[PDB]
RNA sequence: GUAAGCAGAACUGGCGAUGCGGGAUGAACCGGAAGCCGGGUUACGGUGCCCAACUGCGCGCUAACCUAGAACCCACAAAGGGUGUUGGUCGAUUAAGACAGCAGGACGGUGGUCAUGGAAGUCGAAAUCCGCUAAGGAGUGUGUAACAACUCACCUGCCGA
RNA sequence: UUGUGGCAGCCAAGCGUUCAUAGCGACGUUGCUUUUUGAUCCUUCGAUGUCGGCUCUUCCUAUCAUUGCGAAGCAGAAUUC
RNA sequence: CCUGCGCCCGCCGCCCGCCCCGACCCACGUUAGGGGCGCUUGCGCCCCCAAGGGCCCGUGCCAUUGGCUAAGCCGGUCCG
């Protein structure tokens, strides 16, 4: 068995191009290579399956929804916040934030992990000596 | 973005002669990559069908036809005449695309692929939007199925941009469909 | 331009280059494949060709015309006094091939075998192994020698004994410098092989413990040397007519115009004899043991 | 080009099928049979708790869709070999010279003699699952039985092609050992 | 292919299930660019087209020899590491000083000898079989070709790898335990420090 | 002239007389013609390595157990084949049961016949109707010198797509 | 270059006591080869020693025998593709 | 075996020459699948995309004058 399918209502990441990082909803499949994808911020358009990545989220719709019906069903299944808090969808968000640390921020993080690094080692020494 | 091909109405007639101050006006729907190539192909058919050459003729109007509903999926039929290495043939095709411009681009591609036929050798007789329930080809029909579901059996492994390209990697790529 | 009449090629291309051997002692280029269920035996000796003579025997071979008849046969006598085992060598399998892991020598080495390590024995100090000998008289030294045995038992895939001849017992050989070689131990485990070899250091091996009666053996050695020889005797090509200008004993054509080179297959003049050879299935007719 | 091609087979309830990556191990009263299907590029899945084995080909061609029923056909032979087993039969066919078949050891080989009056002795061992026994009831038969239909069939074929007639017109010298009944017991 | 651009002292590449030609092409440009490459497990390199095509290709190669002096002729290597080295040499200008220097920077081995077993082994995605070959198209292993053309050290390479792979797996388990107690340490320290680590919460994954 | 990197003509251009970029290499093939330099951009041709430039973005076709195939000139391959595979065109059969496979089945005016030493059909075999029916040629070989049934096209039973 | 020389295909009227294709293959037609000759005159006339044999080696396959097979107008023996 | 006036080894006194600039990091295996963790030993849980990660006073004019110093970490050296 597989755990991800191209189908109606499946939400898929756009994993290549100028539009990298957006969630879209597959609303109809044109052929074996091209999908028709609609997201509430964009004009429904056909995209290739090579430029997408199927996620784990699904929403409960008909073929070719109406934008209002699409916007509704996204929130009813809570698409955005699920993507944002799961590990796959959080890796994207942090990797953006890590990019936006200015120099002084990178210094104060550099201070934080040196202190945290010391905590771990002295914590880890006490367990290593307590257990034999 | 741009479509490689565009649909044009081209309108033209013979030159007014000392008789026939109102020669008859002809129109076609043509496919070409710009207006200039559209006008040139108009005068091709009108020399060999209606016996009016560009020299003795006159160009009246040229307009681009666009798709009314680009956001929806239409089925399409194309009736085409082509030349092989040993003669001429008629061929019919089904395509699925959101615009008829997209449908034509696939057709030229599959003719150059499945038959090694070049664009200067194909004449499009008739184009249509064959509604489903009447599509003939089996490839087009298997997509006329709500509850359509299939996996991605081929999936490209590639960074979002070349900025993140490396040559070496610690672990093997992790793939599952 | 095909040759008019055909005949097989003269000489064998399989024994090239026909150069002088780089060795005086024959080299064992392959040992019998090992059979771990056999007991630990040796696989080779060093003998000295004494001469030839002939027997007359009577045959038993049903179906042959010689059945119940006599026959006369040439035989060669090889004098094979006992070997003396002085050392042990271990081998380990590596991706490139076989490799010597380590080696242990006996405490006492005769003057004959120690002559093997010098090119002028008499004016040297005869120091070879004079310090390795002291490893046998201190408990730290004995510890090493014993530890080296453990290493062979632990990792070796092949074990060989070092043995020398008692060259001094053949006075007809005006030689004092013994011949030394490695002889592989087949059979038994590596632990069995190391025990068999070390247990039997400084001692003598008769030819009986290795070869038996009526068994087939290969004989290895270097053939007689004949100096620089022309093509007729070296390769066996035919002589040319009597009336040839510049000589009969040659090869008339040494190649075609193309390739514009002389090929390695054509017969040339050069060294004849003193070549390494392995000769198979020489049968053993009689073992002669003193006493 | 076909989106989905799939076939299903039922699994009898006195045997148990354990498909791992594409290793279909089958176990039942007679023994265990295993086979490697890693070469197929299909999708195997037990459904209803082992009572059906449903095999899948996504976007296959005609050549690739040909594999579905072969794998299905194979797994049947693994099922039926573990309940009933397989048993081939061979007749001895000869014109003048009787052929003297003799077992090698514990029904694990045969030793065939006098075939076309030749002095040579023909040696052939049975493969792992196969035992061979001369038929007690029929004039000149040897009966091969085992779990794996393929190992039984190779043993039958081994004995047939080891009695080929050479040098002679085989439209008249029909002598040999041939497969009579190829059924499944 | 321009080059990695890396400042490593060397790059060890585990060539298992790479494509010989694609791997050789990547490695060749790296050597020209001044980098040093170690390639291990060359017995595991893959070649598209089955064993039969590759055997035929190699036996056509055995035919090529200088008729008048075969020892001078083309030198046909059997070991996979030497098969890899000659394929790379084909992709380098090896008759110049620059190409001689490039080939010096390459070491190729069958299996994973020391010290490269306790070193991290990188993979080249551009040449991996999973990404370059369509499942259902014939291929063979460079170890398999060598076995059938006269390489007599297949088994010794196999013996050595099993002992290494076993020796590496217990190390896997030893780090597996050490990873878990360190993880529990992570929590236990990160609760000892409260707000003091607040700056790390939005940049962690 | 069978032809030839052969012989002889017509128009134009090239080489000869000319370097330079590409065609791996070449007098006349493609681009393009030139003082000695800096910077920019192109043509032909290319962008996995050799080798400057993407292992770039797309869609199909090909799997070679013959050295698969891969550069205008240009360094060939033909007539003829393939149940390899992929697309088309013209027809057909199909729930009124199609194709395959398995068969009880092919019977009655009828050997009126056709061979007066042989044949509703069966060494052979001119040839046209009719009786039955969901139905079956007064049978090209179903093989019995000859009335016996399975194996053709023609309908039935079995199958259900 | 390939007329001529040599080898090989396709179609199938007939032979093969009946049967086009076991083995053949007329009238036609498509090729390959470069040990012939012819055609040409590009290289060499301030010189590349010009028949044959002898000697020696190597290479090709369009396979005569030897190994393993397939077909037959193959009973066996022999013979043929 | 290892040059009787020839050489070898070990410690510190360093001075050049050389490389480098954080020149830090070991699972196997497959990819029509796999990984970590608990308990039926298979089931649950969570994770699967790239080292795009982790680690490291990572912060002193290749690095100021002196003293002191936990716990922790890194080097040399001793032994096993
Ligand atoms: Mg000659
Ligand atoms: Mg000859
Ligand atoms: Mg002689
Ligand atoms: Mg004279
Ligand atoms: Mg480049
Ligand atoms: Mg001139
Ligand atoms: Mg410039
Ligand atoms: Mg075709
Ligand atoms: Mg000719
Ligand atoms: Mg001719
Ligand atoms: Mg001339
Ligand atoms: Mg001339
Ligand atoms: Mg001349
Ligand atoms: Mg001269
Ligand atoms: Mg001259
Ligand atoms: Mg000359
Ligand atoms: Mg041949």
């Amino acid at each position: 068995p597989f755990k991800r399918f191209v189908e109606i209502g499946r939400v898929a990441l756009v994993n290549y191009g100028k539009d990298y990082g957006r969630l879209v909803v597959i609303v109809d499949v044109v052929d074996q290579n091209r999908a028709l994808v609609d997201a509430p911020d964009m004009v429904r358009c056909q995209m290739n399956f090579k430029r997408l990545s199927l996620t784990d989220i699904k929403i409960d719709i008909k073929r070719i929804p109406k934008k209002a019906t699409l916007i509704k069903a996204m929130e009813e299944a809570d698409v955005k916040t699920k993507w944002e808090n799961s590990s796959w969808g959080k890796k994207l968000i942090v990797q953006k934030k890590r990019a936006a640390l200015n120099d002084f921020d990178r210094f104060k993080v550099m201070l934080a992990k040196i202190k945290r690094g010391g905590a771990i080692r002295q914590e880890l020494a006490k367990l290593k000596k307590e257990v034999a | 973005v741009a479509f490689r091909f565009h649909q044009y109405q081209v309108v033209g007639r013979a030159l007014p002669t000392p008789g026939d101050e109102q020669p008859k006006i002809y129109r076609m729907k043509l496919w070409a990559t710009n207006e200039v190539r559209a006008k040139s192909k108009f005068w091709y058919f009108l020399r060999k069908l209606k016996k009016v050459k560009k020299s003795n003729g006159q160009m009246l109007a040229i307009n681009e036809i666009f798709e009314k509903n680009p956001t929806t999926i239409k089925n399409y039929g194309i009736w085409l005449r082509y030349q092989s290495r040993t003669g001429y043939h008629n061929m019919y095709k089904e395509y699925r695309d959101t615009t008829l411009n997209g449908a034509v681009e696939q057709m030229y591609t599959e003719m150059a692929s499945r038959h090694r036929v070049r664009s200067p050798c194909i004449q499009i007789i008739k184009t249509a939007t064959v509604n489903f329930k009447l599509c003939k080809r089996d490839n087009t029909k298997q997509f006329h199925n709500s509850k359509i579901k299939f996996p991605l059996v081929y999936q490209k492994v590639r960074p979002p941009t070349r900025k993140l390209k490396t040559t070496y990697k610690a672990t093997r790529p992790n793939l599952f469909m | 331009s095909h040759r008019k009449f055909e005949h097989p090629r003269h000489g064998s291309l399989g024994f090239l280059p026909r150069k002088r051997c780089s060795r005086h002692r024959g080299k064992v280029k392959s040992f019998p494949k090992d059979d771990q269920q056999k007991p630990c035996h040796l696989t080779a000796f060093l003998g000295y060709k004494a001469g030839m003579t002939h027997i007359v025997r009577e045959v038993e071979k049903p179906g042959s015309k010689l059945h119940k008849k006599e026959t006369c046969e040439a035989v060669t006598i090889i004098e094979t006094p006992p070997l003396v085992i002085v050392g042990l060598v271990a081998y380990v399998k590596t991706p490139r091939g076989l490799r010597t892991l380590n080696s242990v020598w006996a405490q006492h080495l005769s003057e004959d075998v120690r002559r093997r390590f010098y090119k002028n024995w008499c004016k040297s100090k005869k120091k070879a192994f004079t310090k390795y000998a002291l490893k046998y008289d201190s408990d730290s030294g004995k510890k090493e020698i014993q530890l080296q045995l453990e290493k062979m038992k632990k990792y070796a895939t092949i074990v060989r004994v070092i043995a020398h001849t008692q060259i001094r017992k053949m006075k007809g050989l005006k030689q004092k410098k013994a011949h030394l070689m490695e002889i592989q131990i087949n059979g038994g485990t590596i632990a069995d092989k190391v025990d068999y070899g070390y247990k039997f250091f400084e001692k003598e091996v008769p030819v009986e413990a290795v070869f038996q009666k009526d068994e087939m053996v290969d004989i290895i050695g270097v053939t007689k040397g004949k100096g620089y020889e022309g093509v007729v005797t070296r390769w066996g090509v035919t002589r040319l007519p009597r009336k040839t200008h510049r000589g009969l004993r040659k090869v008339a054509c040494i190649g075609a115009w193309h390739p514009a080179r002389v090929s390695y297959t054509v017969a040339r003049a050069g060294q004849n004899g003193y070549h390494h050879r392995t000769e198979m299935n020489k049968k053993i007719y009689k073992m002669g043991k003193s006493g | 080009k076909t989106i989905l091609a799939s076939e299903t087979m039922e699994i009898p309830e006195e045997v148990t099928v354990k498909v791992s990556a594409k290793m279909i191990s089958v176990t039942g009263p007679r023994g265990t049979l295993t086979r490697n299907f890693k070469h197929l590029n299909l999708d195997f899945q037990l459904q209803e708790g082992g009572r059906k084995l449903k095999v899948d080909a996504w976007f296959g061609t005609r050549k690739t869709m040909a594999a579905i029923r072969t794998a299905i056909s194979h797994v049947q032979n693994l099922i039926t070999g573990v309940t009933k087993g397989f048993r081939y039969k061979m007749r001895f066919v000869y014109a003048h010279f009787p052929i003297n078949a003799s077992i090698t050891a514990a029904n694990r080989g045969i030793e065939i003699r006098n075939f076309l009056g030749e002095k040579k002795v023909r040696k052939v061992d049975m493969l792992d699952g196969v035992t061979i026994l001369r038929s007690e009831k029929v004039k000149d038969e040897i009966v091969l039985d085992g779990n794996d239909i393929e190992l039984v069939s190779r043993s039958a074929a081994l004995i047939n092609q080891k009695c080929h007639v050479k040098n002679k017109d085989i439209r008249k010298f029909l002598d040999g050992i041939y497969v009579s009944d190829k059924g499944a017991i | 292919v321009s080059g990695s651009g890396v400042c490593a002292k060397r790059v060890v590449v585990d060539a298992r299930h790479h494509m010989l030609g694609r791997l050789a092409s990547i490695v060749a440009k790296e050597l020209l660019n001044g980098q040093r490459v170690v390639v291990v497990r060359c017995e595991e390199i893959c070649m598209s087209g089955g064993l039969v095509r590759q055997k035929m290709k190699y036996l056509r190669f055995l035919r090529k020899r200088m008729n008048t002096k075969p020892s001078h002729g083309p030198i046909h290597f059997r070991a996979p590491a030497k098969i890899l080295w000659r394929t790379i040499r084909g992709m380098i200008p090896h008759k110049t000083a620059r190409g001689e220097a490039a080939l010096a920077r390459l070491k190729a081995y069958e299996g994973v000898p020391p010290p490269y077993d306790r070193t991290k082994r990188m993979v080249i995605p551009d040449a991996l079989k999973v990404l370059r070959l369509q499942p259902g198209h014939r291929y063979c292993l460079l170890g398999q070709l060598s076995k059938e053309v006269g390489w007599n050290y297949a088994d010794t390479i196999r013996e050595l790898e099993e002992k290494r792979k076993e020796k590496a797996k217990v190390s896997y388990d030893r780090r597996k335990q050490l990873a878990k107690l360190r993880v529990k340490a992570e929590k236990a320290a990160e609760e000892k420090l409260g707000t003091q680590l607040e700056i790390l919460a939005p940049i962690k994954y």
